[PDB]
């Protein structure tokens, strides 16, 4: 019926950050600042107290690609972490990871960067060893 | 919710049966508030040799709401971002739904025409438009010869 398409979605989103709304523990703005077609962007996720993640951040990149938002974004970690969805090798968030293989349209990155950060706060994920601070993959 | 406006119907007929000059404005078919659009650069403007490419979309409240337009076309213009976004009073604070599609594509065609340095989008060309009026307007000319096609 009635569907925004992509690039005025990705404005959606570019400009609600740019009005100072959004959550105070991640944010994404885009990589290229002149990619006209807002394909790359990047992404920063505040880790979650009381953590082995706490006061750390992670770098993120997320590539919205011509289908986006029917189909999801990829999603690839810039900053090294250590998070079972994360690949260790490539820093690729993997498609079964619930937010991606779920994927709905009214997902927006903000959807994504916080889940992602709620995957980090779990009794099991919190008590990962993490490598150096300035590491990347 | 519904079928497409009436309004939205003849703005979208009369957009290709009484045109205006230099300006084509069509619907993708997949979705008719999203416009494909194309603007001609002005004559004895910098932009004069290109056709530029641009794409605009009509919100549900339309026309109590204004459209949404940016450029696809790289450009170099004081009052058009690296994104191609268009910093235009009709859109903003002077619409109405007394204006319509082709009220903003004539204003955008204006713009073009009439650079505004002092009251900027992109600070980086407004500064070079303040300091180097000359070479910020062959640069614009150079850009539309690498990024606009080409008029025959």
């Amino acid at each position: 019926m009635s569907k925004v398409p992509r690039n005025f979605r990705l404005l959606e989103e570019l400009e609600k950050g740019e009005k100072g709304f959004g959550p105070e523990s991640c944010s994404y703005g885009l990589a290229d600042s002149d990619d006209i077609t807002m394909t790359k962007w990047n992404g920063t996720i505040l880790g979650p107290p009381h953590s082995n993640h706490e006061n750390r951040i992670y770098s993120l990149s997320i590539d919205c690609g011509p289908n986006y938002p029917d189909s999801p974004p990829k999603v690839t970690f810039i900053s090294k972490i250590n998070l079972p969805c994360v690949n260790p090798t490539t820093g690729e968030v993997q498609t079964d990871f619930h937010t991606l293989r779920d994927w709905k349209r009214a997902y927006t990155m903000e959807t994504l960067l916080l889940d992602l950060r709620k995957e980090m706060a779990t009794p099991a994920n919190k008590k990962l060893r993490q490598p150096k601070e300035g590491e990347t993959f | 919710m519904a079928s497409l406006p009436k309004r939205i119907i003849k703005e979208t007929e009369k957009l290709v049966s009484d045109p205006v000059p230099g300006i084509t404005a069509e619907p993708h078919d997949d979705n008719l508030r999203y416009f494909q659009v194309t603007i001609e650069g002005p004559e004895q403007s910098p932009y004069e040799d290109g056709i530029f490419e641009l794409e605009l979309y009509l919100p549900d409240d339309y026309p109590m709401e204004a459209p949404k337009v940016r450029f696809l076309t790289k450009i170099y213009h004081p009052n058009i971002d690296r994104l191609g976004r268009i910093c235009l009073d009709v859109l903003k604070t002077n619409w109405s739904p007394a204006l319509q599609i082709r009220t903003v594509l004539l204003s955008i065609q204006a713009l073009l025409a009439s650079p505004n340095p002092n009251d900027p989008l992109a600070n980086d060309v407004a500064e070079d438009w303040i300091k180097n009026e000359q070479g910020a307007k062959a640069k614009a000319r150079e850009w539309t010869k690498l990024y606009a096609k080409k008029k025959p």
